[PDB]
RNA sequence: UAAGGAACUCGGCAAAAUGACCCCGUAACUUCGGGAGAAGGGGUGCUCUGUUAGGGUGCAAGCCCGAGAGAGCCGCAGUGA
RNA sequence: GGAGAGUUUGAUCCUGGCUCAGGACGAACGCUGGCGGCGUGCCUAAUACAUGCAAGUCGAGCGGACAGAUGGGAGCUUGCUCCCUGAUGUUAGCGGCGGACGGGUGAGUAACACGUGGGUAACCUGCCUGUAAGACUGGGAUAACUCCGGGAAACCGGGGCUAAUACCGGAUGGUUGUUUGAACCGCAUGGUUCAAACAUAAAAGGUGGCUUCGGCUACCACUUACAGAUGGACCCGCGGCGCAUUAGCUAGUUGGUGAGGUAACGGCUCACCAAGGCGACGAUGCGUAGCCGACCUGAGAGGGUGAUCGGCCACACUGGGACUGAGACACGGCCCAGACUCCUACGGGAGGCAGCAGUAGGGAAUCUUCCGCAAUGGACGAAAGUCUGACGGAGCAACGCCG
RNA sequence: GGUACCUAACCAGAAAGCCACGGCUAACUACGUGCCAGCAGCCGCGGUAAUACGUAGGUGGCAAGCGUUGUCCGGAAUUAUUGGGCGUAAAGGGCUCGCAGGCGGUUUCUUAAGUCUGAUGUGAAAGCCCCCGGCUCAACCGGGGAGGGUCAUUGGAAACUGGG
RNA sequence: CCGAAGGUGGGACAGAUGAUUGGGGUGAAGUCGUAACAAGGUAGCCGUAUCGGAAGGUGCGGCUGG
RNA sequence: CCUCCU
């Protein structure tokens, strides 16, 4: 099926408690408006991981899907890397 | 049955909530005021912005009682509550408008402004 | 209203609600007869009745009371019920 | 004890009112302890679910303590004195 | 594509503010005033409003009054009368569509409201125009009109009726649901296509003409599928205000599971579980604010503004709720509450100038109680046409820009 | 609306203005006041010879108006990223220890978030503007472009910043 | 059941106003002294304490901008 | 010790 993808992101898990869910922080280098400088932004995200295998330092990819809660708005494609400790 | 120190109910828009009995009128001993009888009165609560303001002397006109009235018929009138009507010399009521029924003796006393104004008249 | 059509809409709308809410209650009615009938554990009068409640459902879709998807929706909570009947 | 409600009186004197338990909630100010039961509110009987959950005792049977709920029932009024 | 000047001293250089020359405006006020052509004109009280007018239409749905008279009849003063229902006309009342647009105002809103971002696999989508099936067979009621009772009344309840393109019954219907499998797959939740069974679900005829009076038509038009299109709904990245002399905030709060609701995804609602979520990258609170196209200014960076004109949003006397539907949780509707206006013989009714004009009030200050749908665009209708303070014009005012 | 526009007389008749004139910024003398009366954007004028006040006569801009007050940007490299400072003009914290943060020697390999780059989609119409045309030029309307994004999506490059 | 308005209650916040009171600014020619500027006639100034109509004085420590 | 205002 030819589909356009919805806007995908990938970043750390920063949260992981909340079961089926986790919080992916897409950490950035945004140019400050007027000085230019690159700025360390850091916009934190919510996902759904139905297994409950992710955990603290997974640098995931994460795509846009239905509203799976009030907050939730993605799903976890797939575990990239797999920090331990 | 309104006598000194009586507080009532003003039953009207004037500005008045609350107002204090000063004096029964209409007679050198006289201790009492029913429906349809004047009183000189203070005004205890007042709703703020009203033209009436708290502390003010006022003429008011007894519109409901407690104590009630009986008529010739044999038949009396009551209410829940006593309540008064803050009025001018001429008895016209300061107010525009007037809450809750009235009794019909205010008729037979020529208050006739409150009497048209009143939601209804028992 | 302070308008000729308005004063007909006024008259009109309240005269078709009537008729509308007993579609809906006949409706609600029929769908409460399939949910009763789970309870006793008898499918036979279950189906009969989702006929009924069906039919019911259908009309005020006619009418342009429950939205196509309204009832679709309940069709599918009711055939599951009877279906984990059994 | 009608209506009124401190008008009484030197003075609310006397009387009335408040009053139990559980729950919510509680200001100024403060020596940071307090103030505080501040204030202001809500609940409270009986029946069934029900020998409830849970707890004590006991090998058990049993006995004892006992929330909080839901559904009802009655009265003007359930800490009904 | 970028100009400076005056002013601290007795005089000096520097630092440093202040002031001026420029441009802009919905301006106001003085004084003065000729005409013309385009444009602009409540920024204050989202204050209250007298009066009028601003959305009504379709008789080719409609029984019915009330007319029509082509003709016959018509007693007979030819003067007037008439008795039948002419083609068909006027269309209170019923039924349909529209009234959710167009118009107005920016009160609220620091929010996915907006400006630039997706699912379209989470949605909806009447009207319009296509390609694809049909209007077959059951009746039963109800306005008006009438009868009766109300209402001084305003308005209205019974009784018998009558119609409809109003409504409901049943068959067979591809839709829809369920199940039985397949085919094929994506971005996980899946999606798309096909076949059978079970279950459910359709319509409406009014005109003009021809009927071999069996019927067959055609514009309009009723109903069903796959489309396209159009207009809505949700979600998301990222953007764009002030105050820390606002540092903690939250308890349906954060996620789960289940149930319900919704066109639709979802604490959206609830039950039962946990204990989360947010925040120094400024949470929370307070203040202010419709956002944007743009506009003014400037070499530019920037700064300011967001009247007029176009788009998105929000609101409609104040506040709450649903109904009708493709679509308002309604700008000239209703239901309820509140403060105000009106009527009421007192029981009860009616309305909302932030529509055009206008009035009062506020204010430094901002128009005509105007003419016309001829034009453009709407709504209705097959059309003629009607309605249209949208709109076109004109009145007013040196308020601009320019002839 | 018998309104725009034409003809044709009465005929250039009906159609000139306001403000400013120390300096900034091109533009002066009588008289009457006498620190009074008054003036004033700034500097400042007036106490009995006022080129800035009251009056009277006299002149550069733009063109039925222009003065006055109000608001905004400029001038103001005067909040300074572009583009400023801190010995004495305003300005170094009294001095440490340090959490977060900011910043970080040299080589090499690898990575590719930043950085750079190609291609594709949108950023309405009006307005302002590039060529600009038309309406007699205008105080105005059309088309094709451009800008418009710290924006997607994808393919490269890999020195530099970041990661191993 | 939910539920607008209303009622009751105790807090929070903002504005107006208030007897009186506090300094501040400004104001051609008021009164008192003379603190500072010169070694300003006791070098001045900084912090702090205390005292005094008032500038100020005095102590302690500091600075040179003596 | 002080030295009016412009
Ligand atoms: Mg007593
Ligand atoms: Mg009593
Ligand atoms: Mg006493
Ligand atoms: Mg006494
Ligand atoms: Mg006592
Ligand atoms: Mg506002
Ligand atoms: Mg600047
Ligand atoms: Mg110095
Ligand atoms: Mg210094
Ligand atoms: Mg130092
Ligand atoms: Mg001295
Ligand atoms: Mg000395
Ligand atoms: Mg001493």
């Amino acid at each position: 099926s030819e589909r356009n993808q919805r806007k995908v992101y990938q970043g750390r898990v920063v949260s992981d408690k909340m079961d089926k869910t986790i919080t992916v922080v897409v950490e950035t280098y945004k140019k400050h408006t007027l000085y230019g400088k690159r700025v360390k932004y850091s916009k934190k995200f919510k996902a759904h991981d139905e297994n409950n295998q992710a955990k603290i330092g997974d640098i995931v990819k994460i795509m846009e899907t239905r509203p799976l809660s009030a907050t939730k708005r993605f799903r976890l494609v797939e575990v990239v890397e797999e920090a331990v400790i | 049955m309104i006598q000194q120190e009586t507080r009532l109910k003003v039953a009207d828009n004037s500005g008045a909530r609350e107002v204090l009995t000063i004096k029964v009128l209409g007679g050198s001993g006289r201790k009492t005021a029913n429906i349809g009888d004047v009183i000189v009165c203070t005004v205890k609560q007042a709703t703020p912005g009203g033209v009436v303001k708290k502390g003010e002397v006022v003429k008011a006109v007894i519109v409901r009682t407690k104590s009630g009235a009986r008529r010739s018929d044999g038949s009396y009138i009551s209410f829940d509550e006593n309540a008064c009507v803050i009025i001018r010399d001429d008895k016209s009521p300061r107010g525009t408008r007037i809450f809750g029924p009235v009794a019909r003796e205010l008729r037979e006393n020529n208050f006739m402004k409150i009497v048209s104004l009143a939601p209804e008249v028992i | 209203p302070n308008i000729k059509s308005a004063i007909k809409r006024t008259k009109t709308n309240n005269e078709r609600r009537v008729h509308n809410a007993t579609i809906k209650s006949a409706m609600r009615t029929a769908i409460k007869q399939v949910e009763a009938s789970v309870a006793n554990n008898e499918a036979d009068k279950a189906k009969t009745a989702l006929t009924e409640a069906a039919k019911r459902i259908d009309k005020a879709v006619k009418t342009g009371l429950v939205h196509k998807n309204t009832a679709a929706r309940y069709k599918s909570r009711l055939a599951k019920k009877v279906n984990g009947l059994s």
